[PDB]
């Protein structure tokens, strides 16, 4: 599921 | 005011594979 | 989506993923009204049965997508909220009536061959094209089959799917179900002897249903995907938030906050 998303969006 | 024009589509007269449905369905 | 097709690509530009920062999950559809506005169901953010209660900081935006769950690199946009607005009369003790929401992205995004806004309806459009046996179209990234109740075959989309519905006369709406339906809402979807078939399901909650008019060659959207009973069940059908009957209260909070 899931790809990561970049740090700066949390 | 450019609302609801799709770039890769209303805006190059192209259509989608099924908005022919719709626009048949309008009497 | 329940018997769709995978959807071209930017056939459905208003789009958008409402997704959650942990853990990291697809919560709805959504639907992008403007550059800062993002239209949604209420029921998305907020359903105290299930002490349901989204804010702002739980949640991320994501337009322009296609791909249900990779990182679209160059394609798609993250948003951050800054404010959630959900409609003060929704009725989420009975029947979701009035379930829509408003949410305002803390930056205004940037339009693309992949991202562009969305028409609301005005009075005559909602009356023309608002009748029963005339078609829209509903698109998302849900369950590919029925689902609490869960299920089999596929079970969910690789790609964002679309379905396209006829809308049905409200005494069949009403004698389909023992809910009580209000004046704002409407439903959707095909008849048991019609053949066709095709239904939302669970996660394309609050995406759009929309249609296009044959006079200025515009879409609009004229429901929010908001409940059924089950997904594609015979002599059932899809119940959607009457988006021109709440307008009153979107133009409401997007003029004084503007
Ligand atoms: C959105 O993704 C989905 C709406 C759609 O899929 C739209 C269509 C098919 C057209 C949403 C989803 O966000 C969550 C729901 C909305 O809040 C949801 C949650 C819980 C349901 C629900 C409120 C409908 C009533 C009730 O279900 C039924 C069938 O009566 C409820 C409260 C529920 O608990 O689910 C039911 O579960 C089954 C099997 O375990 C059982 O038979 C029922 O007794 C039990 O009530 C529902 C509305 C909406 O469709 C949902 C799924």
């Amino acid at each position: 599921d899931f790809e990561e998303i970049p740090e700066e969006y949390l | 005011a450019d609302c609801g024009l799709r770039p890769l589509f209303e805006k190059k007269s192209l259509e989608d594979k099924t908005e022919r449905e719709l626009l048949e369905s309008y009497i | 989506i329940v018997e769709g097709s995978d959807a071209e690509i930017g056939m459905s530009p208003w789009q958008v993923m409402l997704f959650r920062k942990s853990p990291q999950e697809l919560l709805c559809g959504a639907s992008l009204i403007s550059d800062r506005w993002v239209l949604t169901a209420a029921h998305c953010l907020l359903y105290p049965p299930w002490d349901k209660n989204f804010t702002e900081n739980d949640l991320l935006v994501r337009i322009g997508k296609h791909s249900r769950t990779r990182y679209e690199r160059n394609i798609e946009k993250i948003s951050m909220l800054e404010k959630i607005y959900i409609h003060p009369r929704y009725n989420w003790r009975e029947n979701l009536d009035r379930d829509i929401a408003l949410m305002k992205l803390k930056k205004p995004v940037a339009f693309s061959d992949y991202i562009h806004p969305v028409c609301l309806p005005d009075r005559e459009t909602a009356a023309s094209l608002l009748q029963a046996g005339y078609k829209g179209r509903v698109t998302g990234w849900g369950n590919l089959k029925e689902t609490w109740t869960a299920n089999v075959g596929k079970g969910q989309p690789s790609v964002l799917q679309v379905v396209n519905l006829p809308i049905v006369e409200r005494p069949v709406c009403k004698d389909s179900t023992r809910i009580r339906i209000t004046d704002n809402m409407f439903c959707a979807g095909y008849k048991p002897d019609e053949g066709k078939r095709g239904d939302a399901c669970e996660g394309d909650s609050g995406g759009p249903f929309v249609m296009k008019s044959p006079f200025n060659n515009r879409w609009y959207q004229m429901g929010i995907v908001s409940w059924g009973e089950g997904c594609d069940r015979d002599g059932k059908y899809g119940f959607y938030t009457h988006v021109f009957r709440l307008k009153k209260w979107i133009q409401k909070v997007i003029d004084q906050f503007g």
